[PDB]
RNA sequence: AGCCAGGAUGUUGGCUUAGAAGCAGCCAUCAUUUAAAGAAAGCGUAAUAGCUCACUGGUCGAGUCGGCCUGCGCGGAAGA
């Protein structure tokens, strides 16, 4: 495994193929072309889901293309369809926005265990629960 | 919550100010059928004592001439602007 | 700008601002701005010092104004000789002795209170200090 | 830093772990990453739970005050950074090698992986363990 | 520099120094914060 | 206070789909792995990246950051 050469995690909704206003210059900053994030980008995206943001490693080399392994979609984008309210966050402590229980978030927690770091399921359970704590969703334990 | 204190002999305007200009201040102990007792005591202790909330509630044992008198701080006179005490009324 | 709503008498003697203050303890709020110095506060200074507090702590918190003017200060116009009547009432002032709590504050942190009272203190002529509500 | 009692609790906690332990392993991030944090420690989670206290405090008299009572050879290990990675389940577990294996996996250096105490040995990469 | 009568520590890197009787405020980050007197 | 060190994988997190990505504004202010890490005090970005500081480690190793109460001083302080 090599050290920091030129890898950066950056791209909007994975369904949005070839983003120029959202990202544009950043993914085409290095020697890698703009076309690479379109054909090869939607190869792995179409398996899981579209209209969903998902990250990937961009370890650029002097050859032409780059090696990559995709990870997992982040916490609250998943807590849209799962949570209910589109507006995640607003004025929680002064005015509670929403609420989620342990049973849903504990079940949602373990599905990312390929990417997630922890000891037990109950360990990352209160983490990926906690991801709700911070959207004005004081966890219904 | 135990303070050594002397008995006053001079008392009035002249004495009290002379006293307060010597790191001390006049207080008084009274209550029950016994007579009131005027009590000179040190400033810098009692200033630090009053920071705690227990001071204005709990029982204090003031040591006078050997004898330990049990009291509660009923009333108190702050100095107008400077952070310092002028006088304390100890109820028995 | 604070002012009495009707009075018995329009014009008042100059008087002598002496002795110590009476509004000494912090009664309503948790914190307060006590007047160390002696002097007088105009209606304008009070409003100016209120605005400087109110804007610092934002919408949150609660503020009292323990002082109120109720003393009309006359002033003679420019290019006018002495006598021929008492002057006309220009502004309204509260006499401030040492010890007087000016402003009181509640529902804020101690850290953010002190900085709010500094901004007010900078608008006032009198030397002031911070005081906390002590229980008895 | 809190009272002599609070400080005493920390070492007296560490000494009790040596009583119910066996193998240990050094680790000195002298240019690691937190991306590494949860590999060498994430391992310990994959073992079972929180109990595996790596207690990084080998200071000349801090964990070396507990030395006189438990394992006197670790006094010489003091100089330069060391972590006393005290284990619990499994006599001579796989937690020793993984510090040396993680060192290659994006951690710059790892104390020159000198090791601690099972046969009272020095700097030796040892795959020969119970598995 | 500024020669105001109330010099003070504006940012974090500002530092108060007394040179030849005068109180100055020297700064590493912003030379704007360089100010003397007071 | 100094010195080679660490100071996260999902957080492109929902949000007004133009972005707010630890840090415009919203508020929450996770919990894991654990020596430690706030989902962040500051710098830097169209936003990222990145660099610092909180904290935690190991070295050298002893007294030290801060607030009132005050005694004297210092600046503020330019005219024929
Ligand atoms: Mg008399
Ligand atoms: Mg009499
Ligand atoms: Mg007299
Ligand atoms: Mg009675
Ligand atoms: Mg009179
Ligand atoms: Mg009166
Ligand atoms: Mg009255
Ligand atoms: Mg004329
Ligand atoms: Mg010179
Ligand atoms: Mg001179
Ligand atoms: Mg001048
Ligand atoms: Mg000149
Ligand atoms: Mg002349």
């Amino acid at each position: 495994a090599k050290k920091v050469q030129a890898y950066v995690k950056l791209q909007v909704a994975a369904g949005m193929a070839n983003p120029s206003p959202p990202v544009g210059p950043a993914l085409g900053q290095q020697g890698v072309n703009i076309m690479e994030f379109c054909k090869a980008f939607n190869a792995k995206t179409d398996s899981i889901e579209k209209g969903l943001p998902i990250p990937v490693v961009i370890t650029v080399y002097a050859d032409r293309s780059f090696t990559f392994v995709t990870k997992t979609p982040p916490a609250a984008v998943l807590l849209k369809k799962a949570a209910g309210i589109k507006s995640g966050s607003g004025k929680p402590n002064k005015d509670k926005v929403g609420k989620i229980s342990r049973a849903q978030l504990q079940e949602i927690a373990q599905t990312k265990a390929a990417d997630m770091t922890g000891a037990d399921i109950e360990a990352m359970t209160r983490s990926i629960e906690g991801t709700a704590r911070s959207m004005g969703l004081v966890v219904e334990d | 919550f135990t303070i050594n204190a002397e008995v006053r002999k001079e008392q009035g305007k002249g004495a009290s100010r002379r006293l307060r200009a010597a790191n001390k201040f006049p207080a008084i102990i009274y209550g029950g059928k016994e007579a009131p007792l005027a009590i000179e005591l040190d400033h810098d202790k009692v200033m630090n004592m009053q920071a705690k909330a227990e001071f204005y509630s709990e029982v204090l044992t003031i040591v006078v001439d050997g004898k330990e008198i049990k009291v509660k701080a009923q009333d108190v006179q702050r100095h107008p602007y400077k952070p310092k005490l002028q006088h304390i009324d100890f109820v028995r | 700008m604070l002012q009495p709503k009707r009075t018995k008498f329009r014009k008042m003697h100059k008087g002598r601002n002496r002795g110590l203050a009476q509004g000494t303890d912090v009664s309503f709020g948790s914190f307060g701005l006590k007047a160390v110095g002696r002097g007088r506060l105009t209606a304008r200074q009070i409003e100016a010092a209120r605005r400087a507090m109110t804007r610092a702590v934002k919408r949150q918190g609660k503020i009292w104004i323990r002082v109120f003017p109720d003393k009309p200060i006359t002033e003679k116009p420019l290019a006018v000789r002495m006598g021929k009547g008492k002057g006309n009432v220009e502004y309204w002032v509260a006499l401030i002795q040492p010890g007087k709590v000016l402003y009181e504050m509640d529902g804020v942190p101690e850290e953010l209170a002190r900085e709010a009272f500094k901004l007010a203190a900078a608008k006032l002529p009198i030397k002031t200090t911070f005081v906390t509500k002590t229980v008895m | 830093m809190a009272l002599n009692l609070q400080d005493k609790q920390a070492i007296v906690a560490e000494v009790s772990e040596v009583a119910k332990g066996a193998l240990s392993a050094v680790v000195a991030d002298s240019r690691g990453v937190t991306v590494d944090k949860m590999t060498e420690l994430r391992k310990a989670g994959r073992e079972a739970g929180v109990y595996m206290r790596v207690v990084r405090n080998t200071l000349l008299r801090r964990a070396v005050e507990g030395t006189p009572f438990e394992c006197l050879k670790d006094a010489f290990v003091g100089p330069t950074l060391i972590a006393y990675s005290m284990e619990h389940p499994g006599a001579a577990a796989r937690l020793f090698k993984e510090f040396a294996k993680a060192n290659a996996k994006f951690e710059v250096k790892a104390a020159a992986f000198e090791g601690e105490l099972i046969p009272a040995s020095q700097i030796d990469r040892l795959a020969t363990l119970p598995t | 520099m500024k020669v105001r009568a109330s010099v003070k520590k504006l940012c974090r890197n500002c530092k108060i120094v007394k040179r030849d009787g005068v109180i100055r405020v020297i700064c590493s980050a912003e030379p704007k914060h360089k100010q003397r007197q007071g």
